[PDB]
């Protein structure tokens, strides 16, 4: 705003830690076929 | 015993007074002659001038709070009232349940509703 | 000057005491606090301001969390 | 009115709505309807809200104004430059905050 | 012979022993030191000492009365003993100075002096009365975080913040008329008593005391206030016993009387019919022990409380008396059962019949408050002699075999082995 820490910084601080956990929950809500393929005998386990 | 048949809405005395006289041998029956019960009650009312089963959206002209409430009428001890602001469509429809022993306060409009419970149970 | 202040033992440790208090004592200290608030506010002692805030706004009853 | 509300019409409408309340339900209702809008209200609204909570004579809604406001604002520099504008009303009205009342 | 009549409000209970001299009229309330929170605690003892103060006792002594009071864990009593031709004086004194206005009792001079004397005698009890304070700590850790856990005398930390507002709130919340019972022992007839309670209008309030949210549940615990300044080692362990108006009450008192009480220095208590005294008498493992059986309104305790000058062999005393406790379930005889039957009849006769008519007033008030009418000494004797060895074995398998115990100790108790050995020596592998 006018006086205070700037809105770019005070919403980047709120949202930049949220992007990594969004990527984590999407990489484990769509990426568990990779985790089940990784242990099977098709990958010469 | 002796029973007449309620020529208009003033002389009804229950479900034994709405019978009416039958048609003759040659004439087609009119609805005033043969219709009985609730339909006869609505017909007699509409011929007198009034109509029973008073359907009307409630008065949302004034707001009204606990000095003088919005007075609603019911033949039972509760009446579900959907408030929609001090104009007709101010905020979204919030349903309140005013009963005989408690007023109903809107929490978004702020208006209050109180009964005059007619009853006769 | 008419109403009396609540004593210390009736009102100590009230956020840790509100759940197991009987329902006849809760109405009594609720009445006593809602008449103590009709004074000037600066003469309300700091023991009972926390009591009023937990009674009217605490995490009990209606404001109990779902988890 | 589905047309937008400018800030001066906002503060005048709500000052005339805080002046009229008499019960406790009315003060908390108009306080919730003032805080659940998009903007944070200027202290001309909230010192009138403190007076309207004083008229009904109950304390904790003259504290939850301050905590709801701390949830409203975007940082704490806005909160401190806000709270030194309502200093003397908080002094002679004698209401506390949360962080000094419940130290945790 | 113990007649009870319910009036408009109060319940009158009396027994007329025409050979006794001093007739004793008082009121017994059903709200003791387990009907409050742990912050206003000791307000019952403070009310007792307000009633027993110098002002009230001088007013009662100028007319020819002698006040008494007794605070327990669910009933509290206020007894005005008197001469037999003078009990209307007792009744209208107890009306005019306890049941109606108490503004002469509750101003800040008498209350200040009474609170100071109560503080001094409670701290003198806490320092210099060691077996009663470890029975009290046993009660405080057995039923903890639950309203039966409270000290009867009250703690010092929750007694210096009590004012007249606490006492007036307690007298409004617990000195009721659906909570009170007026009692008469000594040699007053029944109908002149109720005639004098119904001539002058005597009614305290109308309402009902607040019901508690948490019932008394046993929690197997442990505590030790080891002060090695002290010369002895007072420990006491106890399991959950049967409460009052329970069917297994008299078998709990009989199972306590099986092991009895002992005193190592009297030469007539060293010769009893206990099998434990052939184990604890060759190295002198203890000085005394007494097996209590307390039965309150919701639950109760069952255990022994000892004192030991031989502070190195504490665990041997614990282990020997716990093997004797397991002998109740596995191989209790019938001669122990009949010895305890006769001794329990003797003990209940010494308790119910005695010279003092205020102890009978307290017992009658308690057991008319909780039950509704007093069972006589004959029916209690019949219920005692109707007990077979198999009922004792069934109760001991119910409440004593591998049950959770609670221990409270003080003194030199490092020789007391810690908890899991004492807990799992309540159950042996069948020898
Ligand atoms: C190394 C570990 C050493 C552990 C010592 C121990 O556990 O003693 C504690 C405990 C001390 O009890 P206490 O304080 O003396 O209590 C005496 C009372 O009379 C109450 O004691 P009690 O009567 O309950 O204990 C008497 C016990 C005594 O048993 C024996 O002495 C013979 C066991 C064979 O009788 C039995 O154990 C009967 C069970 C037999 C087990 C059968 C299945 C296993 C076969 C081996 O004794 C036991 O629990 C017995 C454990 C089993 C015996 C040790 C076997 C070692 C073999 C190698
Ligand atoms: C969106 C979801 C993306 C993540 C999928 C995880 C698959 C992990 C796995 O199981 O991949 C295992 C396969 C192995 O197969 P291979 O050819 O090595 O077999 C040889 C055996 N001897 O890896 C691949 O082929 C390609 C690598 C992964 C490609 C991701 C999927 C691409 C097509 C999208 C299909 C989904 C359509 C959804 C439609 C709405
Ligand atoms: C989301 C949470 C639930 C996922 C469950 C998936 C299990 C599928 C399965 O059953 O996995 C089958 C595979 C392939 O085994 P295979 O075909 O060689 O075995 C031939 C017959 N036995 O075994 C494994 O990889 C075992 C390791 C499992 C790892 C799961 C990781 C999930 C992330
Ligand atoms: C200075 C150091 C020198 C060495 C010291 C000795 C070190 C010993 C090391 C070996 C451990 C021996 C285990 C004995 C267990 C015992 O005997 O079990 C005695 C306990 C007595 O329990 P309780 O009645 O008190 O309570 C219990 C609740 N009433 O019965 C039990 O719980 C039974 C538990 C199962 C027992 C079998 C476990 C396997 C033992 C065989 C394998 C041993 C290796
Ligand atoms: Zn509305």
């Amino acid at each position: 705003g006018r006086i205070g820490e700037s809105w770019v910084i005070t919403e980047g601080r709120r949202l930049i830690p949220e992007i990594f956990q969004w990527s984590a929950v999407l990489s484990v809500c769509l990426g568990w076929p990779g985790a089940v393929y990784f242990f099977s005998k098709a990958r010469k386990a | 015993p002796v029973v007449k048949t309620a020529q208009n809405l003033a002389e009804v005395n229950g479900p034994e007074t709405l019978i009416g006289p039958g048609a003759k041998e040659g004439t087609v029956p009119t609805d005033l002659d043969q219709e009985t019960g609730l339909a006869r009650l609505e017909l007699l009312g509409k011929l007198e001038g009034i109509d029973v089963f008073d359907t009307k959206p409630l008065d949302s002209s004034r707001k009204g709070t606990m000095k003088d409430p919005i007075i609603i009428e019911s033949y039972d001890d509760y009446r579900y009232v959907g408030c929609t602001g001090s104009p007709a469509g101010s905020h979204t429809i919030m349903w309140l349940k005013p009963t005989v022993n408690e007023v109903a306060r809107c929490w978004e409009c702020g208006s209050v509703y109180k009964l005059n419970p007619v009853g006769v149970p | 000057v008419q109403t009396k202040a609540l004593s210390k033992a009736t009102l100590t440790d009230l956020p840790e005491r509100w759940e197991n208090m009987p329902n006849l004592e809760q109405k009594e200290i609720a009445d006593n606090l809602t008449e103590r608030q009709k004074l000037p506010w600066k003469t309300l002692n700091n023991e009972e301001i926390k009591a009023a805030w937990y009674i009217s706004y605490g995490e009990w009853g209606p404001r109990r969390p779902v988890h | 009115a589905h047309d937008e509300e400018t800030f001066e019409e906002f503060t005048a409408r709500y000052e005339k709505e805080f002046d009229e309340a008499y019960d406790l339900f009315e003060v908390q209702r108009v306080l919730n309807n003032c805080f659940s809008y998009d903007l944070v209200p200027a202290p001309a609204v909230i010192e009138k809200a403190l007076r309207a909570a004083r008229r009904v004579n109950d304390l904790p809604t003259a504290i939850r104004v301050f905590e709801a406001l701390k949830y409203k604002v975007e940082n704490e520099d806005q909160y401190k430059a806000y709270l030194d504008e309502l200093k003397d009303v908080r002094q002679e009205l004698g209401v506390p905050l949360k962080e000094e009342l419940f130290p945790s | 012979a113990e007649v009870t009549q319910l009036s408009n409000g109060i319940v009158v209970a009396t027994e007329h022993n025409p050979s006794a001299h001093t007739a004793s009229v008082g009121v017994v309330f059903g709200s003791g030191a387990a009907n409050e929170n742990p912050y206003n605690n000791g307000v019952s003892n403070l009310w007792k000492n307000i009633f027993l103060s110098k002002e009230n006792s001088a007013v009662a002594a100028k007319e020819g009365l002698a006040l008494s009071s007794n605070i327990s864990r669910d009933f509290q009593s206020y007894i005005v003993s008197s001469l037999p031709g003078s009990t209307d004086k007792s009744l209208d004194f107890l009306n005019q100075s306890f049941i109606q206005q108490k503004a002469n009792l509750l101003s800040s001079s008498n209350f200040e002096a009474t609170k100071k004397s109560v503080l001094k005698q409670v701290q003198d009890f806490e320092e210099n009365d060691h077996p009663n304070r470890v029975l009290e700590h046993l009660h405080s850790t057995a039923f903890q975080n639950t309203p039966l856990s409270l000290p009867t005398r009250g703690t010092l930390e929750s007694l210096e913040n009590l004012v007249v507002a606490d006492l007036e709130s307690f007298a409004n919340n617990h000195f009721l008329n659906s909570n009170a019972v007026v009692v008469g022992t000594g040699n007053i007839k029944h109908e002149d008593l109720v005639n004098s309670i119904e001539s002058k209008n005597l009614s305290l309030q109308t309402g009902t005391k607040p019901v508690l949210k948490k019932k008394a549940a046993f929690l197997g615990s442990e505590v030790r206030l080891r002060d090695d300044t002290l010369p002895k080692a007072w420990i006491s362990l106890a399991v959950e016993g049967e409460p009052v108006n329970s069917p297994n009450y008299f078998v709990a008192k009989l199972a306590a009387q099986i092991f009895g009480s002992y005193n190592a220095f009297e030469p007539a208590s060293r010769l009893q019919g206990i099998k434990l005294l052939d184990n604890i008498q060759e190295y002198q493992l203890c000085d005394n022990f007494n097996h209590f059986s307390l039965s309150y309104k919701d639950s109760g305790l069952w255990g022994f409380s000892t004192a030991t000058r031989n502070v190195t062999m504490i665990d041997d005393l614990i282990h020997f008396t716990l093997k004797q406790w397991n002998r109740l379930t596995i191989s209790v005889t019938d001669t122990e059962v009949e010895r305890a039957k006769s001794l329990l009849k003797l003990q209940l006769g010494q308790l119910y019949e005695s010279g003092n008519p205020v102890n009978d007033a307290n017992l009658l008030g308690a057991e008319v408050l909780i039950k509704g009418s007093k069972l006589s000494l004959g029916e209690a004797f019949k219920k005692i002699d109707a007990i077979t060895v198999k009922d004792v074995k069934a109760w001991a398998g119910k409440r004593l075999w591998d049950q959770d115990i609670a221990i409270a100790g003080t003194g030199q108790i490092e020789g007391l082995l810690d908890y899991m050995r004492i807990r799992s020596d309540m159950s042996m592998m069948r020898w």
